[PDB]
RNA sequence: AGCCAGGAUGUUGGCUUAGAAGCAGCCAUCAUUUAAAGAAAGCGUAAUAGCUCACUGGUCGAGUCGGCCUGCGCGGAAGA
């Protein structure tokens, strides 16, 4: 297209669509003439070049003698067609080295054989905005596209898979089998399921089995389709697309049909979200209506995902963009009416000791006589290493001055977890504590265990001040593939921030890096990515072990409580 | 560029010039080092 | 440090070697590789001697100056670089053999290391007797 | 055709083929891969370093193969391990830079005159002789 | 001054050891290997390739290079 646009080569187009894509293109329709002066265009079958008129909207044009100008080149782009059309079958080949010129229907079924096993792509060439060119498209759809049934069945799994499990040949007499490819809003009714019935028949109110997920819907409202408007039919045959109202718990990609009809279809992937943003709305209560439209939005878009991490009130929105999360958040403002701005999310640190090792304790005087009873523990504070085990709680039992009552010796760890489980230093969790018990005090008539994890409690704050223990950030492991042409400036720009870096790697296409990086920093990390590197890299994140980092803002957040 | 009543070469690549009698400083590097007069 | 003393002193000190020696060699500057030639300059060094002046103070009038007290072919101009490289044991020893072998590879050019001969008229290399 | 033809200094001395883990993303241009990872330098990093520092040349190749006459055992690696003391530069004005003994050039001369040689054998025994005393501090012998 | 070009293959340095790269931090380390090797010049400095700190050989025919003092000038120097 954009055809009339300055700089305009067809050929130039056609050696990239070859050298970078990798097909091996055919061309169908030349151009006559540069970019401002672009008459039309000449086919490479009838011989005839289609100029279009200026004075209606494109609607009639005129035949002409294709002209001397372009008769060289025409000629050796109409041979090498033929050439590309003859393989298909050696009753092409044969003839074709026979010397005689082959008829225009069986060039134009060969070329349809090979667009259907995707060997060759056919370009045609013209201008929409000039007004020119989309005829000829559409025709050469006609010519060579392939209709539901010029292709064999599609395939399935029934009953955990089998040889031949699905052939179904679209037609208007074997059960009804369709995939729901796309899900929409309506805020009338609720849903809007798009479905293509690739094989069968199913008509207004009739009822479908959701082979998936085992259940039953009724089609209330089938109906067909012309961009947002929507015209009521009675009936969809197989192989059209329709819109079903009326469907109100179908996932994306989730097959609908009869019984006795393929479980699964191969509709089973869908890509992950990069971006990843914060939301709340101005006024701070509009939580249920926000939620509300978050999940419906996540049910319809299955690459749009809202997850509310339970450390933090935060909802956390995850998309392909910056652009379409801000549309997530714009259409919000205009239907399903919601007031909200973005921001970045909240952090979530961790500790480890800085190699600090003590025998410290606790100690409180409750005993005054009336109250009976009385606590006291030894305890012997370590850390093993960052990243050795997924259980940071570390307990080996070794009681021996003062053996408290056999009856809890081992339940004298999960009374610890309730220190370790959240919040000592500013309401961040703790991961490596290591406990070892040596000595204590108590009596055996009934020595309270409530009130003796307090002199656990005390004997842990008395170790944290004395250890000077150092946050921990989360780091991550990201992994990046590009081009060999912006390396240098994928890893500048991981430099320039606290990244570190793992994998000298290089791909066939491409290079794959790998680096750590904290999780306070790379907000937004992804389109700054297509910005330095021509919207050509994509990302992950494996969410590996923490790592020690310099923070200013490690001690920013308890300083901002105080003590 | 520069107007300061005091051009110097900031680098090994600047070279005094004298047109106009103004004395100036071309750089054929980067032209960050261009003053106008001495 | 090309001085006028230092040049009138090495063109001596570096025609005493090759008036007590061997032949000495001559490599151009044309296009020298990182280890193909830094390590085809080190087995010189390794198989030639310890004692080669491997620098290049030759210029044509300080040669016929200098130089030319004995074997005044010398003191024709050497137009290009040069590494001089003597042997030790005898005439068209392994340093000539190098420097035969490195104008055509291994370096730049060895300027056809014509070199230093005591007769000055046999063209052929020391193999008079046919045996 | 071209000798190595990407000259990058990030490949860890010895030990594991191909650590480019500890070694950094930073030198990604070069095309290596599990082919050419195992199949020269697997089979002959044996008696060059086992346990020391012994820096390797790729000498990758447009051929379509790999295969060279690669360096010989390092003198880095032969006054690593016959000094105890892998000390270096760094704090060598504070302690120990390592040790370097007459032992050890003599070590690296009978050792390293294979491939890694210059204007002499003895010469090359002097290159081991300076990647031993330089360091800083050497032993007194 | 102008032109024909050459600087490691013990050397991810023995290295702040996850190298920070024959020219990041860095310690110092001619490191024989020399028309050259400084473990540091702008390119990628985190790195190759191809121009190259520095340095010289070959060309090429009379002056050249920087400082110090002094005279007289130049810019700094825009108002009703
Ligand atoms: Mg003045
Ligand atoms: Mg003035
Ligand atoms: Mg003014
Ligand atoms: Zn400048």
């Amino acid at each position: 297209n954009k055809m009339d646009r300055m700089g305009a080569n067809f050929l130039k187009v056609v050696n990239q669509i070859k050298t970078r894509l990798g097909a091996n293109p055919v061309p169908l329709q030349l151009a006559i003439g540069a970019e401002e002066h672009f008459t039309g265009v000449v086919d490479l079958v009838k011989m005839k070049a289609i100029n279009w008129n200026d004075a209606d909207q494109g609607v009639t044009f005129e035949y002409e003698d294709i002209p001397a100008d372009m008769v060289e080149l025409a000629n050796e782009w109409h041979q090498n067609l033929i050439e590309s059309a003859a393989e298909a079958s050696e009753e092409l080949m044969e003839k074709y080295l026979g010397g005689e010129e082959l008829t225009e229907a069986e060039i134009k079924g060969a070329l349809r054989q090979r667009v259907l096993n995707n060997e060759i792509i056919l370009v045609t060439c013209g201008s929409a905005f000039k007004n020119k060119g989309v005829q000829a498209m559409l025709d050469a759809v006609i010519d060579y596209l392939p209709s539901p049934v010029d292709v064999p069945a599609i395939n399935g799994i029934l009953d955990d898979g089998k040889d031949t499990p699905a052939e179904r040949h679209a037609s208007d007499d074997e059960p009804f089998s369709a995939l729901a490819f796309k899900i929409a809003t309506d805020p009338f009714v609720g849903n809007l399921t798009f479905f293509r019935v690739y094989s069968g028949v199913v008509n207004s109110g009739d009822t479908v089995l959701n082979s998936v997920k085992a259940a039953r819907e009724r089609f209330g409202r089938i109906v067909q389709m012309h961009a947002n408007k929507r015209e009521e039919i009675k009936e969809v045959r197989a192989g059209d697309i329709a819109a079903a109202i009326g469907l109100k718990d179908v996932t994306t990609g989730d097959t609908l049909c009869d019984p006795d009809a393929p479980i699964i279809l191969e509709r089973m992937e869908f890509p992950e979200p990069v971006i990843s943003i914060a939301v709340e709305p101005k006024t701070k209560a509009d939580q249920e209506k926000m939620g509300l439209a978050l999940g419906r939005l996540a049910k319809e878009d299955p690459s749009f995902r809202v997850w509310t991490d339970e450390e933090s009130n935060q909802t956390i929105i995850a998309g392909m963009g910056e652009l379409h999360l801000d549309i997530i958040v714009d259409r919000m403002k205009r239907e399903f009416n919601v007031e909200a701005n973005v921001g970045k999310p909240q952090v979530a640190y961790r500790e480890t000791i800085r190699q600090k090792v003590t025998d410290v304790e606790g100690k409180h005087a409750k005993q005054s006589g009336g109250r009976g009873q009385y606590g006291h523990v030894v305890i012997d504070m370590y850390p093993l290493e960052p990243g050795s085990n997924p259980k940071g709680y570390e307990f080996i039992n070794d009681i021996k001055g003062g053996v408290i009552p056999g009856e809890y010796i081992p339940a004298v760890d999960k009374g610890i977890q309730e220190q370790l489980k959240a919040g000592p230093l500013a309401g961040y969790p703790v991961v490596d504590m290591g406990i070892r018990l040596h000595f204590g005090s108590y009596h055996d008539v009934d020595s309270s265990e409530l009130a003796f994890k307090l002199a656990a409690s005390i004997a842990f704050k008395e170790g944290f001040k004395k250890a000077k223990l150092v946050l921990l950030e989360p780091i991550m492991k990201v992994e990046v593939e590009t081009p060999e042409e912006n390396t240098g400036d994928v890893i500048g720009d991981l430099s320039r921030r606290r990244g570190m870096l793992k994998g000298q790697e290089s791909e066939v296409t491409g290079v794959k890096i790998h680096a750590e990086v904290p999780l306070s920093e790379m907000f937004g990390y992804a389109t700054q990515l297509r910005s330095l590197t021509k919207g050509r890299a994509s990302y992950t994140m494996e969410f590996l072990k923490y790592d020690e980092a310099p923070s200013n803002v490690a001690q920013a957040v308890i300083e901002a409580r105080g003590k | 560029m520069k107007v300061r009543a005091s051009v110097k070469k900031l680098c090994r690549n600047c070279k005094i010039v004298k047109r106009d009698g103004v004395i100036r400083v071309i750089c054929s590097a980067e032209p960050k080092h261009k003053q106008r007069q001495g | 440090m090309a001085l006028n003393l230092q040049d009138k002193q090495a063109i001596v000190a570096e025609v005493s070697e090759v008036a007590k020696g061997a032949l000495s060699a001559v490599v151009a500057d044309s296009r020298g590789v990182t280890v193909d030639k830094m390590t085809e300059l080190r087995k010189a060094g390794r198989e030639a001697g310890v004692y080669m002046r491997v620098v290049r103070n030759t210029l044509l009038r300080r040669a016929v100056e200098g130089t030319p007290f004995e074997c005044l072919k010398d003191a024709f101009v050497g137009p290009t670089l040069i590494a001089y490289s003597m042997e030790h044991p005898g005439a068209a020893a392994r340093l000539f053999k190098e420097f035969a072998k490195a104008n055509a590879k291994f370096e730049v050019k060895a300027a056809a290391f014509e070199g230093e001969l005591i007769p000055a008229s046999q063209i052929d290399r020391l193999a008079t007797l046919p045996t | 055709a071209k000798k190595v033809q990407a000259y990058v200094k990030l490949q860890v001395a010895a030990g594991m083929a191909n650590p480019s883990p500890p070694v950094g993303p930073a030198l990604g241009q070069q095309g290596v891969n599990i082919m050419e990872f195992c199949k020269a330098f697997n089979a002959k990093t044996d008696s060059i370093e086992k346990g020391l520092p012994i820096p390797v040349v790729i000498t990758v190749y447009a051929d379509r193969s790999f295969t060279f006459v690669t360096k010989t055992p390092p003198a880095a690696v032969l006054l690593k391990k016959a000094a105890g003391i892998k000390s270096g530069s760094g704090k060598p004005n504070k302690d120990k830079v390592g040790k370097i003994s007459r032992a050890q050039l003599q070590e690296i001369a009978q050792t390293k005159a294979a491939d890694m040689t210059g204007a002499d054998i003895e010469a090359m025994t002097r290159s081991i002789e300076g990647t031993a005393r330089s360091m800083g501090l050497v032993v007194e012998d």
